[PDB]
């Protein structure tokens, strides 16, 4: 009966499958918390992705608005001499309306004075006419020449909405940029870590030969697991044990004696 | 040798008592229904208040929407008076200029003479007219850019406060999917797959007896908490930490 | 206390900060200058046409005088309150800079009572009065106005010390002992010209003879008889008046 023993603990054969199950255990969780945190790290890296995407649209906002603003400063630019012709023009026509008022008293003084010639007075008339159709039309080009200055308030205005635009938009581009960098550190901070678990796991097992074995992937299983076969190696071990060495030999040892006896 | 397996059998059909995982089952549901009620209560306290802040809010929509016509109607109306009194204006100047050019023109007719002086009277009552009525256009300015001024900030808060309805707007969607997670919630406690019905057989299976054991388990398990955890690793444990025995009754009946 | 419903205080939105930004007072001064110019001519012409023959002008000058003042100092308002709504719009913006965002929190804040940002009515309804300083008295129309006045004694004659500004309003004209003869031309100057150094008075005729081909020349008078430039005459009206005022009161009789 002590042979028999001795022969099923050869196949001790407890302690051994214990400890293979176990190491291999802590492999396929080392494994696990290794995908978990590169799981993480991928939701973190879309999430750098999408405000990547934000600060995209953040910049060519700027960048639009930028080309805009420096496009509507040359227009101002140009608008401004422009309005000044315009003025140094009006100036001239206001020169052309007193020279005009001024023929127009004449004649009109001159044929009064004339009863106190018939060809004269009625060639006044076209020169009448003449000298208000112009003043109106004079008149109403001022009216386009002062509301011009409305004009440059209005562009004035969309220049400063536009530069606020641009200041808003870069605050946003700033604070995304610190979101990213923080972001980025955690993910950083992760993988210096994850890179020594993978490591460590390789070390203890291969990631190949690790990941051939299906196992639960939730992390409380894989708990109570390990908790469960430590806690049956300690009583294998309280049962019967003694130092390594000692067990490495008897692995031999033990089938020696068994065939020995055998025969 | 046969004493330790007969021993042992009772300690392995001790087992059945693992039962253990309808108990933790209805802590668990226990647990869960009033986190959901909780959560209920939460959600719908939240679209309560802002569904009766929103009204008020619309409500200063609707009056704020009224000052923004009103208010432009007045602006209208400052700019219109403006509008008249620079014609007046221009209709005083254009009196002084006609009674320039008939000065002048009977000045050139003279070369009795008071109708010189008769018109010389007029032009200045009319230059004192113009200067008391330009009191009349510097009071149009100020009033009409106060104006435009002060109703401006109204409207401003005016837009401030749609941007407040359009984040009113995102909270609502979030209380919507709050109400979605509403749902979800009763379709988890929906305890269709074998709970209700699950309980209510096995407290009844056996009315006497065995009553007083699942009333003295659930007593201990409100003494001493044992979770999923223990009825996974210790009922199958208190078993196969020696397995060894074969589960071998059969053997243990032939002994006596 | 809640009082509106809606917070006293509010950020300012950037599509608000585009309406406050389209802001601008109505030019006024567009009106304002001609208006000016417009009083201007019609004294000139006034002045133009009064008739030696009529006594007690002193009356009318006055009213016209008083009512260039008083049309000075409503314009000179228009500069202040416009220069003043300027500063108004540059405080309300700067303010607005530091202003929170927008949110239920600072909802909630701000209707249950925070002074965090001030509205834009007290900015103007206790505003401090503009009080224009410095009144305006280099003018042209100013100087202009107010001679006529101790005139019909001796036009021909320009107290010296009419230089001083001491008066309040124009200058201390009265009797002199000057010539109304061009000292060049030894004829009457009926297109004078006044230095803004020496403040002699000559004929462009004869101040062009006496100056061109010579860059730099004299001055006939003493205290300026020594090389100077033409730059340093300019254009007043008030010896054209004078000479037109001679020259009516000698055609009148």
């Amino acid at each position: 009966k002590s042979l028999k023993a001795e022969y099923e603990d050869a196949k001790l054969n407890q302690t051994s499958d214990l400890n293979e199950r176990k190491m291999l255990l802590q492999a396929k969780s080392l494994w696990i918390d290794v995908a978990h945190n590169t799981d993480a790290c991928k939701n973190l890296e879309n999430e750098i992705s999408g405000i990547q995407q934000k600060v995209d649209e953040v910049t060519e906002k700027i960048r639009n608005r930028q080309e805009k603003i420096e496009r509507y400063t040359s227009d101002g630019t140009t608008i401004e001499a422009q309005i000044d012709a315009k003025v140094i023009y009006v100036n001239e026509k206001d020169s052309e309306h007193q020279n005009a008022r001024e023929l127009l008293r004449d004649v009109k003084s001159r044929f009064e004075k004339e009863k106190s010639i018939e060809q004269i007075a009625q060639e006044a008339q076209p020169i009448k006419e003449q000298y208000d159709s112009t003043k109106l039309a004079l008149v109403e080009a001022q009216d386009e020449l002062q509301q011009l200055k409305e004009d440059i308030n209005s562009r004035q205005s969309k220049i400063q909405k536009y530069k606020d635009d641009t200041i808003y938009y870069e605050d946003k581009k700033k604070v995304y940029l610190e979101n990213i960098k923080k972001i980025e550190v955690n993910v950083a901070a992760l993988k210096e870590g994850i890179q020594r678990q993978i490591q460590n796991a390789c070390a203890f097992c291969s990631k190949e030969r690790i990941e051939n074995v299906d196992l639960p992937d939730t992390q409380e299983e894989i708990k109570r697991e390990l908790d469960k076969v430590s806690r049956m190696i300690q009583k294998a071990e309280k049962s019967l044990g003694l130092s390594q060495e000692e067990v490495i030999a008897l692995f031999e040892k033990c089938r020696n004696k068994y065939k020995e006896g055998q025969k | 040798d046969k004493l330790r397996k007969s021993v042992e059998s009772l300690r392995d059909f001790q087992n059945k008592k693992g039962q253990l995982l309808p108990y933790v089952k209805v802590k668990d549901h226990k647990e869960k229904l009033n986190i959901y009620k909780e959560e209920y209560e939460r959600a719908k306290a939240n679209l309560r208040a802002i569904l009766k802040d929103k009204k008020p809010f619309a409500n200063t929509k609707k009056t704020l929407e009224n000052q923004v016509e009103e208010l432009t109607e007045k602006c209208s109306l400052k700019t219109d008076e403006f509008l008249k009194a620079k014609e007046k204006i221009n209709e005083i100047f254009e009196k002084l200029n006609t009674i320039r050019d008939e000065v002048i023109k009977k000045k050139n007719q003279n070369e009795i003479d008071d109708q010189i002086q008769q018109l010389l009277l007029k032009q200045r009552h009319l230059l004192s007219k113009m200067a008391s009525s330009m009191k009349s256009l510097k009071n149009c300015q100020k009033e009409l850019i106060s104006t435009q001024i002060l109703q401006f900030e109204a409207q401003n808060m005016d837009v401030s406060m749609n941007d407040v309805i359009g984040f009113f707007n995102e909270r609502e969607a979030d209380l919507k999917s709050q109400y979605e997670d509403k749902k979800k919630f009763v379709k988890e406690m929906r305890d269709t797959p074998e709970f209700q019905s699950w309980m209510r057989e096995i407290r009844s299976y056996d009315q006497d007896t065995k009553e007083k054991l699942n009333k003295v388990a659930e007593k201990y398990e409100e003494e001493g908490n044992f979770n999923l955890s223990f009825v996974q690793d210790v009922l199958d444990k208190l078993e196969s930490e020696i397995a060894m025995v074969n589960h071998d009754e059969s053997a243990v009946t032939i002994l006596d | 206390l809640n009082d509106n419903p809606i917070p006293k205080s509010v950020p300012l939105h950037p599509k608000s900060g585009k309406y406050f930004h389209n802001l601008h007072a109505r030019d006024l001064s567009n009106i304002y200058q001609q208006c000016y110019k417009q009083i201007d001519e019609t004294i000139n012409q006034l002045v133009d046409s009064t008739s030696p023959s009529t006594i007690g002008i002193e009356e009318q000058v006055a009213d016209i005088t008083s009512t260039y003042k008083l049309l000075s100092t409503y314009e000179s308002e228009s500069n202040s309150f416009d220069e003043h709504i300027k500063d108004l719009k540059k405080n309300f913006k700067q303010s607005s800079d530091a202003c929170p965002q927008i949110d239920l929190s600072t909802w909630d804040k701000y209707r249950t009572g925070e002074l965090t940002a001030p509205k834009l009515s007290e900015l103007y309804l206790n505003m401090p009065t503009p009080e224009p300083a410095t009144m305006v008295n280099n003018t042209d129309t100013l100087k202009i106005l107010k001679v006529l006045p101790y005139i019909w004694n001796d036009p021909t004659c320009v107290i010296p010390d009419l230089q001083n500004p001491a008066d309040e309003d124009d200058l201390q004209i009265e009797g002199g002992k000057i010539e109304l003869t061009c000292p060049i031309t030894c004829k009457p100057y009926e297109a004078p010209l006044i230095s803004r150094k020496c403040n002699h008075v000559f004929d462009r005729d004869g101040i062009q003879n006496y100056l061109q081909g010579y860059t730099t020349r004299d001055c006939p008078q003493a205290a300026c008889s020594q090389v100077v430039s033409m730059r340093d005459f300019v254009r007043d009206p008030i010896m054209e008046l004078r000479c037109k005022i001679a020259k009516m009161k000698e055609s009148q009789e």
